[PDB]
RNA sequence: UGUUUGCAAUUUUUUAUAGUAUAUAUCAAAUCAUCUUUAUGCUAUUCAUAGACCUUGGGUACAGUAUAAAAAUUAUAUAUGUAUUAAUUUACAUAUAUUUUUUCUAAGAAAUUAGGUAAGAUUUUGUUUAUAGAGAAAUUAGAUGUAAAAAAAAAAUCUUAUGAGGGCGGAUCCGCUUCUAAUAUUUUUUUGUAGUUAUUAUUAUAAUAAUAAUCAUGUUUAUUACUUAAAAAGCUUAAUGGCUUAAUCUUGCCUUACUGUUUGAUUAACAACAAAUCUUA
């Protein structure tokens, strides 16, 4: 009862009626906001653009790449488009080993370890 | 430059910074000491309704955008690592692995009546019905190809748990509640149960369990909790099973209690629930996919390993 | 503004929220708890360490907004009150450890490396912000590792056998598919034969390249950034890769 | 510390605070925000002088050198045209004092700044009841075929404002009504006022006719007029008044 | 007329988080501590680190 | 300059407290003597009520 | 001084001034319980003050990296140690309680409430995919697609018009009717399909062409519009019909589930009458 009064009590303060109100600001303080607001949307814009922009120009590298690839005679006897009908193959891309658990675990951190680079690494 | 002219010329986006020793007197803790009163209010004292009573009321809501609304969330407090993670290398890695080039000219797919119509010469073909989804009764959602338009995406994650001993024992609901409300930092919906079994003692439309949903960086922050402190510490655990996937993006496992406990937001007061009372959870995380297999290629570039099953 | 915007966020948060309830996470008068009080009366009455001081309610809660050069809402200071939090400040007995005798944490390693610091461009743990890329000089020209392609491979079996026999096995790598991300042609001297170079990408997880025993004319190798590569490759050369690149 | 100024709160504040303009008050984030719209407006700036000058070009161009001719340099002017009026109107939509001056009523409606919010908020309550009135009383299709209304238009009888829709009584109709209307596109134009009654019964007839009450043309008005008492539209006000302002009335019986 | 719901949120705390390689990052929790110190996770466990030697014991 | 304005403030309010004292006053007279008045009409065998 | 403390920002109204109807201020009401002691307390330091580490106390602090200068201040009954003074006065220190500040035992965890009105929501059943405990049977999460810069122009076919008070006969009614306008229809004769971002090619960062993307000045959990067979669920009880654009569901405020009289119908209710049903003023 004693651990479960205190439960109760931790969802007293979340209710609706105890809950801090709705904030009243001024008109100098509302355009404050107002101002911190449109920045915020406005890099959120520029921060979109520059993402997408560079996913459509590596996406173009690739286009034109398969483009030309598409039109090779080669290697050797291999006729036109051999090359290009190889790469566009999806073996394994939608299995369970498609990426290696090592890079994708990877994720950023904020400051490196003790050791950023394991250069010493042996197959 | 006529154009130019049309703009406004009292600009204040264009002055300059403001000056240190104007910055020097700028004291607001001393404004309002040294004022020894009370500043008159302002005469516009409009304040947000509690209902919303129709599009031609008088009185009308703002957006939840406006900071003096009710529904107002203050807006990140920071930057998910994994979102960041995802939108800088994971990002063009699936937008380079599932790629199928389109040659230049190549005409549009124009998308075929998946309710079929009656066509032919009979006279009774003119005004039937249009027959039903061929195969399964309901429509399955079609697979968009991974481009630089579409990456699969983390939107939301939904952490449930059904308690059915909580009817008899009222305080398996409100420890439930509790967990719910460290492991995620929003207030569960209550659930309640909705069929009638005389062997398993669940009677309907009781209490028995209940719900959270997090969306946007939270949802990001969850996933790299559970990814990377979560699932590492379960014991003997082999991955999440191969067969998960509502067939439309959507991935979804279930937790124990004693993988519950491993959250550092539920060990950190273990001591504070009674024991064998704190439950397990079933997550599922809504992807921006739309198959399986784009799913599971999303969760693989998020560090998830799964096992065949 | 990203730095005074969180901050500014994380104090209407403060208004907003409910209250925290310590007793909801420290039993009363233990020494968790009397580190908690210790620890809170120093911050004035906030629980938490990284807005400074500031009170939702009040008289004065409508001063909640810093001046500028606050040095309250950059990432060194509150790291700074993050780190100064998580000494424990009271042993086990329940009593006040001296102001000497406390312990610091172990502070978090920097941003910028020794290499950083010297400039070796041969070294993968340099400019941990940014991609790095790998060329290798051939006996002399930079260029990414290469080699033509044999009627018996496709263009993922050669890259993967090219960069074994350019840089050694000791890396683990990644080729992103069997999809080329970018191409460089030559036009054929009419005579000269040209050539059609198909880049594939890789990632490199841990490892170091290594040139000795290369089946390729190779001398030497560096890990740049993007901006280096500029100045670096040729000028055609990088008109036709520069597509590839990332963000950072 | 006269009503000149402003409120009382207002002119409390002024004589307790500092003279500091609003864009310079020295808050953190307020700054950082300022800096980054700054930075933006001098981007659509630059904008603008890119597509004015690419116009000249185009305009120069011989129609013969376009694949599709005339025709070909229109759409491709217009296009032009239009992004520029987008992005005179981004340069501005993001500042403080723009918004503050336009809420005071203070704004220069000679600008599409000011004219493109004062549209807007006309769009988000007043718009919305005059469109349910010309629905609910069937003023389409009884007296035009569709009606979009385009510019706002409050009347008033004896400096009362009156609702859309809202019965007077006679004697408060006696006398013309004063209009209050914004137009949200530039430059200046005639007007034409028509006061039409759609409910004079015929019995001779079995029917209804219409009558008007009041007609007057050649009305100028500019986006920024506000104010037109149709009293004074032959004598102080140019126009052409066709019909004086005939009392509203109705007999009893009739609805 | 539509209830307007407000929204019931717990204190929430920032919190830098330190992982087994001695890498950190801040993250947004319910929980006091200011730094969580983790032992054990995905930089130390053989499920994500398959090519670590360090950690396999055979 | 700012206790002039307050009492400009409080002047206006108590100023309108008092007419508004004064029409509350009015008002429950008049609310007196129509709950105080009493209509005997003739309606029917010379009876009044 | 109700309304957030740096400044004419919602709607209508009162009063006053200027002004000849407007303009500003002001007042009230509606929308909303935002919490408000400018310090009287706390904190740090120093000194008197005993003296082997004590009470009580007097100063000091100068505040944008805001500050010691309020992180939340009430009141009372009993008894006690210290000290007090002309006092169980006072302060201190507890213990026992009772208290206001509603601010700490989840009703936004419960009840299947069925009518009037207003707003909002619009497949809720079943089937099916997946999902710790979980199994044939428990819960939760899912299950269509499209569109969102912008048109311009010529003819024809009707149909409409309280359009031109059209014309000819017997302004408005009827029959003939030409013109104009509007909706619809044609696979019709077409014109245009940009701009922006980037890519490739050419030309000398700009121009031209081609290709791709493009609802987005907006807290992406976007939003908005249209579309998503039939059955089923729901709608007081069987069956049939109907409703999904409301007759269902949710919420707010309510009790018209009102009084009297009365119209036209149910091809003159039930193949009469009567008790009935619907409907008007
Ligand atoms: N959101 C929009 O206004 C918008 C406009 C046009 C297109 N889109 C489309 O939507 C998809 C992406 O949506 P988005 O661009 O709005 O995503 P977004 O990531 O920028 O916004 C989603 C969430 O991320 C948060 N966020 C963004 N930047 C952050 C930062 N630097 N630090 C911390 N938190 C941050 C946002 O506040 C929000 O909570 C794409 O398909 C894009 O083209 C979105
Ligand atoms: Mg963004
Ligand atoms: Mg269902
Ligand atoms: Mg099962
Ligand atoms: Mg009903
Ligand atoms: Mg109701
Ligand atoms: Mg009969």
């Amino acid at each position: 009862d004693p651990r479960i009064i205190n439960i109760l009590r931790h969802f007293a303060v979340l209710s609706p009626k105890r809950i801090p109100p709705p904030l009243r600001f001024g008109r100098n303080r509302y355009l404050r906001h107002w101002t911190i607001h449109r920045a915020w949307l406005l890099f959120r814009r520029q921060q979109r653009e520059q993402r997408e922009r560079i996913l459509m120009q590596q996406h173009q590298s690739m286009s034109n790449a398969c483009e030309e690839l598409r039109n090779t005679e080669g290697p050797g006897t291999r006729e036109t488009g051999y090359l290009y009908r190889v790469a566009m193959l999806k073996n394994g891309v939608y299995g369970l080993k498609s990426i290696p658990i090592e890079y994708a675990s990877r994720a950023l951190v904020e400051t490196p370890g003790r050791q950023a680079w394991n250069h010493e690494w042996k197959r | 430059i006529p154009d130019l002219a049309e703009l406004e010329t009292r600009s204040a986006l264009d002055a300059p910074i403001p000056s240190e020793e104007d910055k020097k007197e700028f004291r607001p803790w001393k404004r309002a000491a040294d004022r020894k009163a009370r500043l008159p209010s302002s005469r516009y004292q409009y304040h947000p309704p509690k209902y919303n009573r129709g599009p031609l009321h008088p009185i009308q809501s703002p957006p939840s955008s406006d900071p003096i609304a009710r529904d107002f969330v203050p807006g990140p407090f920071n930057m998910p690592r994994l979102k960041e993670t995802f939108r800088t290398v994971m990002a063009s890695d699936l937008m380079t692995l599932a790629y199928i080039h389109t040659p230049p000219g190549t005409p549009k797919k124009e998308p075929t009546e998946r309710l079929r119509a009656w066509e032919g010469d009979s006279p009774y073909f003119a005004n039937r019905a249009r027959r039903a989804p061929r195969g399964a009764p309901e429509l399955p959602i079609r697979e968009r190809d991974i481009s630089f338009r579409n990456i699969p995406e983390i939107k939301e994650i939904t952490v449930s748990t059904f308690v059915p001993l909580g009817l008899k024992n009222p305080d398996l609901l409100i420890v439930a509640r509790a967990v719910l409300l460290a492991m995620t930092g929003t207030m569960p919906e209550m659930t309640r149960s909705k069929n009638n079994v005389v062997q398993w003692q669940l009677q309907a439309n009781k209490p028995a369990g209940c719900k959270t949903t997090i969306y946007g960086n939270a949802a990001w922050e969850f996933m790299d909790r559970l990814i990377h402190l979560v699932l590492p510490r379960i014991k003997d655990w082999k991955g999440v099973p191969a067969s998960t996937g509502d067939g439309s993006g959507n991935v979804q496992f279930g937790l124990n209690p004693e993988d519950v406990q491993l959250f550092p937001e539920v060990e950190c007061n273990y001591d504070m629930y009674p024991a064998k009372m704190i439950p397990g959870c079933h997550i599922a995380i809504k992807t921006t996919a739309t198959s399986d297999r784009q799913a599971k290629l999303l969760l693989q570039s998020l560090g998830v390993p799964f096992y065949s099953n | 503004f990203e730095e005074s915007f969180y901050f500014y966020q994380k104090r209407l948060n403060e208004r907003l929220t409910a209250p925290f309830r310590k007793d909801f996470y420290f039993k009363k008068d233990t020494a968790a708890d009397l580190d908690w009080r210790i620890k809170l009366k120093e911050r004035h009455g906030v629980p938490a360490k990284d807005i400074g001081r500031y009170n939702p309610r009040g008289r004065m809660a409508w001063n909640d907004e810093v001046l500028v050069g606050s040095q309250t809402s950059s990432r060194k200071h509150m790291v700074e009150k993050l780190l100064a939090d998580a000494e424990m400040r009271v042993s086990e007995d329940g009593e006040e450890i001296p102001a000497e005798d406390r312990v610091p944490v172990e502070k978090p390693m920097p941003r910028r490396t020794e290499a950083d610091e010297k400039g070796d461009v041969k070294r993968l743990d340099r400019a941990l912000d940014k991609t790095l890329y790998l060329v290798v000089k051939k006996k002399a020209k930079w260029m990414f590792p290469t080699g033509v392609v044999p009627t018996d491979e496709g263009l993922h079996e050669t890259a993967a056998r090219i960069l074994a026999e350019s840089a050694g096995v000791n890396m683990n790598t990644w080729i992103v598919g069997r999809v080329p991300v970018a191409h460089h042609v030559v036009r054929p001297v009419f005579l000269k034969k040209g050539e059609k170079i198909f880049f594939l990408k890789g990632r490199i997880m841990a490892g170091q390249a290594d040139l000795t025993d290369n089946l390729h004319d190779l001398v030497d190798f560096k890990w740049l950034t993007q901006e280096e590569l500029r100045s670096t490759l040729a000028e055609e050369y990088f008109h036709s890769v520069k597509g590839m690149f990332a963000e950072r | 510390g006269g009503p000149e100024l402003g409120s009382r709160r207002r002119r409390a504040a002024l004589a307790t605070t500092g003279n500091l303009p609003f864009e310079q008050l020295p808050y953190q984030c307020f700054q950082d925000a300022r800096k980054i719209l700054q930075q933006d407006r001098a981007a659509k700036i630059a904008q603008i002088v890119k597509e004015t000058e690419k116009i000249k070009l185009i305009e120069a161009r011989d129609a013969s050198e376009f694949e599709g001719g005339e025709a070909a340099k229109q759409t491709r002017i217009k296009s032009l045209r239009k992004y520029i009026e987008e992005l005179k109107i981004l340069a501005d939509i993001n500042d403080p004092e723009v918004k503050r001056r336009f809420e005071d009523g203070r704004g220069d409606m000679t600008k599409p700044v000011y004219r493109f919010m004062a549209e807007r908020r006309w769009r988000s309550m007043d718009y919305k009841i005059i469109a349910q009135r010309i629905s609910q009383f069937h003023v389409v299709p009884d007296l035009l075929p569709a009606f979009d209304p385009t510019m706002d238009v409050k009347l008033s009888f004896r400096g009362y404002q009156v609702s859309p829709g809202a019965i007077l009584d006679s004697r408060v109709t006696e006398v013309a009504p004063t209009l209050r209307m914004q137009v949200f596109d530039k430059g200046e134009r005639l007007l034409t006022v028509v006061v039409i009654d759609s409910d004079v019964p015929d019995v001779t007839h079995d029917n209804f006719k219409r009558r008007c009450h009041f007609l007057a043309a050649n009305i100028p008005w500019d986006p920024s007029k506000t104010v037109l008492s149709l009293r004074s539209v032959g004598d102080r006000v140019e126009g052409d008044v066709g019909k004086p302002w005939l009392p509203p009335f109705a007999q009893k019986g009739s609805p | 007329a539509t209830f307007v719901p407000r929204h019931r949120r717990p204190y929430q705390f920032t919190q830098l988080v330190q992982l087994s390689d001695g890498s950190t990052f801040t993250v947004r929790t319910t929980m006091p501590t200011a730094l969580y110190k983790s032992a054990k996770d995905s930089r130390n466990h053989l499920l994500w680190q398959p090519s670590d030697k360090s950690l396999k014991n055979v | 300059v700012i206790a002039e304005l307050i009492k400009e403030k409080l002047a206006a309010r108590a100023e309108y407290n008092a007419r508004q004292s004064a029409l509350r006053k009015l008002q429950q007279q008049k609310m007196l003597a129509r709950r105080g008045t009493r209509v005997l009409r003739l309606m029917n065998n010379y009876s009044y009520r």
